[PDB]
């Protein structure tokens, strides 16, 4: 619930302020206070722990040290217990190239597999370099071969697919679908070269865009 | 600069494209221009260059930040405890019969 | 036992000095991830110079730039001129030259109480320095051997001052008898 | 060991940090503001320690969207005069 | 300079062109004028050949691909909202 | 004409309301206290 | 009285249930015992709220 610095800094005021108790309380010759460095300690520590004091200073000065640790203590316990009850109430993307222990790859032949064994971006040379390389094979040779992989590698797997099926995300059981995408493409109907059926096809496909046809079946 | 934001999600996905008149000659050389400057990572240097490189924008745990001043407050404390502790030895030093 | 505690004091109080000094000059107070004098590479930062090292050209480094609300001001002021670190610094060294003095002109035994005045203020110095410190810093990372110098300065320096009016209140007592 | 006024100030202020006291009241009267005064502190600091970690807490978990514009009408909001954007919206079949 | 500018070398290398930057006179992307059906902007420079060619943020619509040719895309995008637009306090344990 | 020409209508911190009971409570305590010291 | 085994448990379920002292260990030894329980306590007794 407390950083590193906030208990290191609590431990030296805890040190200070016994050390300026046992200063004050025993120093000039006209008080001779049971405060000794050992009972300066000793007092601290129970008041930091809002234990039992047994002893209480009776000087103005002891009195103003005393009263500071006290409100110390109270702001610095009540905050722990605050950010514990905060704590206990409620791969990212260039990640996979970074690191190994993490094994991830694509369709054995897809136009997945082939944006990685030609991107000249240095992050997808990399991971392709890593890809094809990797043994056991990281290629699948279909999708449901790659989520199956995902889903009993226990995170040692991660698999590169189409944003539209990683639909998985929406599928009984543990899987997620993380960071933005590598890059922007489509899908298309396609026609053998020169088919009589292209024009069609491709005015139909844009009558069905545009009447919402495609966002129904989409949902 | 001055730095002072996008909000939400896209409303729409799209793209920008090289345009010619209907039936221009330029068509088909453009298109596969524009495929093999994809292909090659040319694009996404020329954004990466012209958005981010001279961009000018660029824990759980409780941090020492959110408590500094309990701690300026006990220091203050302690050293006024030790000026008047100081104070009162000195009165009493020189309240002696001499 | 006195005597050996002359010594055990004037020991500690020359190592919180130096330890405090080295602590200041020396800048491996920080081992952040920045850039070296004007690609981002690790860096021994300090107390005044963020210095580079692990780069293309490790070794060359520059002056800290503390500036790009006066409560940000202030702080980024007190955090630019080490101004608790430097008087830590001075405390110990009074606290020393007292000590030492504490031989010649003897029979005062009002000088060491002076001495261990001055060390504890010094602690209390070097706390708040460390904290501004540590705030500034929130304007991954670790806290290099120059930091610690700074806190087991802080700690030598505590343990010496109770020890100086330990011997004054000793003095007192064999002069009350 | 008797309550004069600074000793009086001190077991308040004590008993306000909940650090147990070197000696309470022990008259009638003494006794009532000692327990009235030790009911208003334990309220204010539960009081305080349960703000905090309310603000811990919800911290731990103004326009967000075209829906929100299109909900109001103190910002206004517009496009490029001439553009797709424009377009976009002049022809666009969704309801927001 | 600027984007387009640096695309426009490329373009122009790789289909062997030589060519010419010129700023559209309305400064507008282009629309056609329900009413007068002209097309203003970058569209109507090509659809009444003032202009060879479009290197610009061009956004392929169908309105437009109906009068004009347009490449793949060379940018993915959408409409999205811009809007105008911490240090804890050191008495913040009062808060 | 009919509606606008005619319209006719042109984790917060702690506050000091939520807690004042207990501040009435402790009053009303130290004047009781000081009433039963002066009746004894 | 000085800590005996009935005083002895009388002092640690003290502490724990954050009920104050009537006694206080005295000793380095018994000190350190009593503040790994203060300790011990603290954060059982935060992490039940
Ligand atoms: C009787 C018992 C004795 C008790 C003794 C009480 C003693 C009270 C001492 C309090 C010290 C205040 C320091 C200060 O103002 O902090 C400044 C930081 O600037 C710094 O970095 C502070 C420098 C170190 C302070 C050393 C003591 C900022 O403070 P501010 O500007 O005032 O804060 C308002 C704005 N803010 C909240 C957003 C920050
Ligand atoms: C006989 C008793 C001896 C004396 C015992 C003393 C111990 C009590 C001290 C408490 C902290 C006091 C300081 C409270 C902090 C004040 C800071 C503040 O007011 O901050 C302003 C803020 O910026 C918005 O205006
Ligand atoms: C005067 C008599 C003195 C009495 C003495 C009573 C002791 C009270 C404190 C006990 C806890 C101290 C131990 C804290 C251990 C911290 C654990 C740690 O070091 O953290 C591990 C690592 O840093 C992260 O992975
Ligand atoms: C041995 C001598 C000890 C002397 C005694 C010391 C005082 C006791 C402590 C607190 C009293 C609290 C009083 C609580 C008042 C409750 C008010 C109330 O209940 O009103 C709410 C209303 O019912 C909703 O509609
Ligand atoms: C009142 C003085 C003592 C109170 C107990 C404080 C415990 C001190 C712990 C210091 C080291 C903490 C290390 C935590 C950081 C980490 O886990 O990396
Ligand atoms: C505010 C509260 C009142 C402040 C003190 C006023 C001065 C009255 C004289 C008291 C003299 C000290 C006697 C004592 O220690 O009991």
């Amino acid at each position: 619930p407390l950083a590193y610095e906030i208990w290191m800094c609590i431990v030296f005021a805890y040190i200070g302020v016994s050390v300026v108790l046992f200063l004050v309380s025993r120093f000039s010759p006209y008080e001779w206070n049971e405060f000794g460095i050992f009972n300066s300690l000793w007092f601290s520590l129970g008041a930091f722990m809002r234990q039992g004091c047994d002893i209480s200073p009776r000087s103005l000065s002891g009195r103003i040290v005393g009263g500071v640790w006290w409100f110390f203590t109270l702001i610095i316990i009540s905050s722990y217990t605050a950010n514990l009850a905060a704590f206990l109430t409620v791969i990212e993307s260039e990640d996979l190239s970074k690191q190994t222990e993490i094994a991830y790859g694509t369709l054995d032949s897809g136009s997945t597999k082939e944006f990685f064994r030609r991107s000249k971006i240095a992050v997808f040379d990399k991971m392709w370099t890593y890809m094809r390389s990797a043994e056991p094979s990281v290629f699948v040779r279909t999708t449901a071969e790659g989520v199956a992989r995902v889903r009993k590698s226990k995170g040692k797997y991660a698999y590169l697919l189409e944003s539209t099926m990683n639909y998985i995300e929406q599928r009984k059981p543990d899987t997620m679908k993380v960071g933005g995408n590598l890059d922007s493409k489509g899908y298309g109907i396609a026609t053998p070269k020169g088919s009589s059926l292209r024009t069609p096809v491709n005015l139909a496909v844009l009558k069905l865009s545009e009447q919402g046809v495609l966002d129904k079946l989409k949902n | 600069k001055p730095c002072d934001m996008k909000v939400g999600g896209n409303l729409d996905s799209k793209g920008y494209g090289i345009a010619t008149p209907k039936g221009s000659s330029l068509r088909t050389p453009v298109n596969l221009a524009v495929l093999k400057l994809s292909e090659q990572g040319v694009l996404d240097k020329l954004k990466n260059k012209w958005w981010y490189d001279k961009g000018e924008c660029g824990t759980s745990a409780l941090s020492l930040s959110n408590v500094a001043g309990v701690f300026y407050i006990l220091v203050g404390g302690l050293g006024l405890a030790m000026l008047v502790a100081l104070i009162e030895f000195c009165y009493k030093s020189r309240a002696e019969a001499k | 036992d006195r005597g050996v505690q002359m010594l055990l004091t004037t020991v500690g109080a020359f190592a919180a000095f130096s330890l405090m000094t080295i602590a200041v000059g020396t800048d491996y107070w920080l081992y952040s991830r920045g850039v070296c004098k004007t690609e981002e590479v690790m860096t021994h930062s300090g107390l005044w110079r963020t210095c580079c090292l692990e780069g293309n050209f490790k070794g060359l480094c520059k002056q800290i730039d503390h500036f790009p609300d006066t409560a940000e001001y202030f702080l980024r002021a007190v955090r630019a001129s080490s101004i608790f670190p430097i008087l830590s610094v001075i405390l110990l060294f009074m606290g020393g030259l007292c000590i030492a003095a504490s031989e010649f002109y003897k029979t005062r035994h009002n000088i060491i109480l002076s001495a261990g005045i001055f060390f504890v203020s010094a602690g209390l110095s070097n706390i708040i320095g460390i904290i501004v410190y540590i705030s500034a810093n929130a304007g991954s990372y670790s806290y290099g051997w120059s930091f610690y110098f700074g806190a087991l300065s802080f700690i030598i320096a505590e343990m010496v001052g109770v020890l100086a009016v330990h011997m004054f209140i000793d003095r007192h007592k064999q002069l009350t008898a | 060991n008797e309550f004069g006024i600074f000793n009086s100030l001190w077991f308040s202020l004590g008993a306000f940090m909940r650090q147990g006291c070197d000696i309470s009241p022990r008259s009638l009267s003494g006794r009532i503001v000692g327990g009235v005064w030790w009911f208003f502190t334990l309220i204010i600091i539960s009081s305080y320690t349960a703000n905090l970690a309310a603000f811990l807490t919800v911290e731990r978990m103004p326009i967000e969207s075209a829906e929100d514009l299109s909900k109001q009408t103190e910002i206004a909001y517009g496009t490029l005069d001439s553009g797709s954007t424009k377009e976009f919206f002049r022809r666009s079949k969704i309801a927001v | 300079e600027g984007y387009c500018v640096d695309l426009a070398a490329e373009i122009a290398k790789h289909c062997g062109f030589k060519y010419k930057l010129t700023i559209v006179g309305d400064g507008k992307y282009g629309a056609r004028d329900a009413d007068t059906k002209i097309w203003n902007g970058m569209v109507g420079e090509l659809v009444y050949g003032k202009a060879d060619i479009a290197i610009a943020p061009l956004t392929i619509t169908l309105v437009r691909e109906e009068v004009i040719d347009f490449s793949k895309p060379f940018m993915s995008l959408g409409i999205s909202i811009m809007i105008k637009k911490s240090k804890p306090g050191v008495f913040s344990f009062l808060d």
